[PDB]
């Protein structure tokens, strides 16, 4: 559980800062889409629940 | 000399799959109209069953470095390993792309591969990498070479899925080796070339070879 | 020596010397060894 | 356990003073997705819980 | 390899109207190295 938690924390930290998203940086949009694809939201909600 | 893949050339992407201890060659295919998803057409039997190669042929439009692609997105040529290429379906004049959708039950992280109407965006572009250390980045891509295709947007390889009994094509973090086999490079004026739709006329452009019209008794045979 | 690229062929069979195309998990094995086989199609990098 | 150790190191590398360093973050993402075994037996894809 | 690096750095500055000082440097250093390389290659063949 700690391994997976650390992995998710690292990915979240790697996630772009918003100002880049508003700027429209394609690299930021990539990274965010890749992170979303890796981790589905439903699983995060389940773990939180 | 050894042939070099260049732009404006038509190529087919072939993969190899071992089934029943019998290696089988498959060409990437997509109709484009009514269906955008890519599938695989077997080219091995050919002698006993002709393949549908027309919807498998792709033409190379652009081969650009990552940086040039970036500038262009913000705003003939030989292929080099590490470049990004744009592939156009000859029949539909659409563009090969990595789709955001995924129906694969086997792989959760895979993406569907299919055609897109507009060359705009990153999904259309793919990067070629050498399958072996033999070839190196910057080297001109040569006919026969095993290649690795990576989606610019998704950072996922073009992959052949054999997990299900049926063979499928998807974008996955696993890699598959693809061969770019050429169909045509450059043709002189006139000078009929294979793979083109044409008419056969008996004489002075009056009569042509044809079959019966629809709803005929002969069953159009 | 050094310059020429050669393909080894078994005369009687006509087969070509090539690698066995190691299966995945060989990377986990950490083996740098590729078994050598005689295959009629072969590979492009079969030259020596 | 070792996976977690390395993951927290990469965390300290990529995320500084409350903001992500995109230069290192993109590299980490690319390398991790190239070697998907780093995600764990889960999130493997085929045959993955 | 040097050519590829220079072409990439060109593409990087292509949109930008004016190269800044750090770039002007990096350009100058690369072109000095390339000048030495060209002279070495020229000397290898001259004579001829």
């Amino acid at each position: 559980m700690s391994f997976y938690a650390a992995l998710i924390d690292l990915l979240g930290r790697c996630a772009p800062e918003m100002h880049l998203i508003q700027a429209g940086k394609g690299e930021a949009l990539r990274i965010r889409a890749i992170l979303r694809s890796l981790v589905p939201l439903d699983d995060l909600v389940g773990i939180i629940s | 000399e050894v042939q070099f893949l260049r732009t404006d050339d038509e190529v087919v992407l072939q993969c190899s799959a071992t089934v029943l201890k019998e290696q089988l060659k498959l060409c990437l295919a997509a109709e484009g109209f009514g269906n955008r998803l890519c599938f695989l057409e077997p080219t091995s039997n050919a002698q006993n069953v002709p393949p549908d190669l027309a919807i498998c042929c792709f033409t190379l439009e652009q081969s650009l470095s990552v940086r040039a692609l970036q500038e262009m997105l913000a705003n003939h040529r030989t292929l080099l390993y590490g470049h990004a290429i744009l592939l156009r379906h000859a029949h539909s004049r659409m563009y090969l792309s990595c789709l955001t959708t995924s129906r694969s039950m086997t792989d959760k992280l895979a993406f569907d591969v299919g055609l897109q109407e507009d060359a705009t965006g990153e999904a259309c572009w793919w990067t070629m990498h050498p399958a072996s250390k033999q070839r190196s980045e910057g080297e001109k891509v040569r006919v026969g070479d095993d290649l690795i295709l990576v989606s610019v947007s998704s950072e996922r390889y073009l992959h052949l899925s054999t997990a299900s009994g049926e063979l499928q094509v998807d974008a996955s973090f696993m890699q598959t080796l693809w061969n770019m086999n050429p169909i045509c490079s450059c043709c002189e004026e006139g000078y009929v070339t294979g793979g083109h739709v044409l008419r056969l006329f008996h004489g002075h452009m009056d009569e042509c070879l044809t079959i019966s019209a629809a709803d005929s008794d002969d069953q159009r045979r | 020596y050094g310059e020429s690229l050669c393909f080894v062929q078994h005369v009687a069979s006509g087969l070509w010397l090539t690698y066995a195309a190691p299966d995945p998990k060989a990377l986990r094995l950490g083996v740098l060894k590729k078994k050598a086989i005689l295959h009629q199609e072969g590979h492009m990098d079969d030259a020596l | 356990c070792g996976g977690e150790r390395y993951l927290d190191f990469l965390r300290f590398a990529v995320f500084v003073n409350g903001e992500s360093v995109e230069e290192n973050a993109n590299v980490v993402v690319r390398l991790l997705i190239r070697k998907p075994e780093c995600f764990g037996p889960a999130l493997r894809g085929e045959g993955g819980s | 390899r040097l050519q590829e690096s220079i072409s990439d750095f060109y593409w990087y500055y292509s949109g930008k109207d004016v190269i800044e000082e750090q770039g002007k440097r990096n350009f100058s250093k690369a072109m000095s190295v390339a000048k030495q390389v060209f002279n070495s290659l020229t000397e290898y063949i001259q004579g001829p």
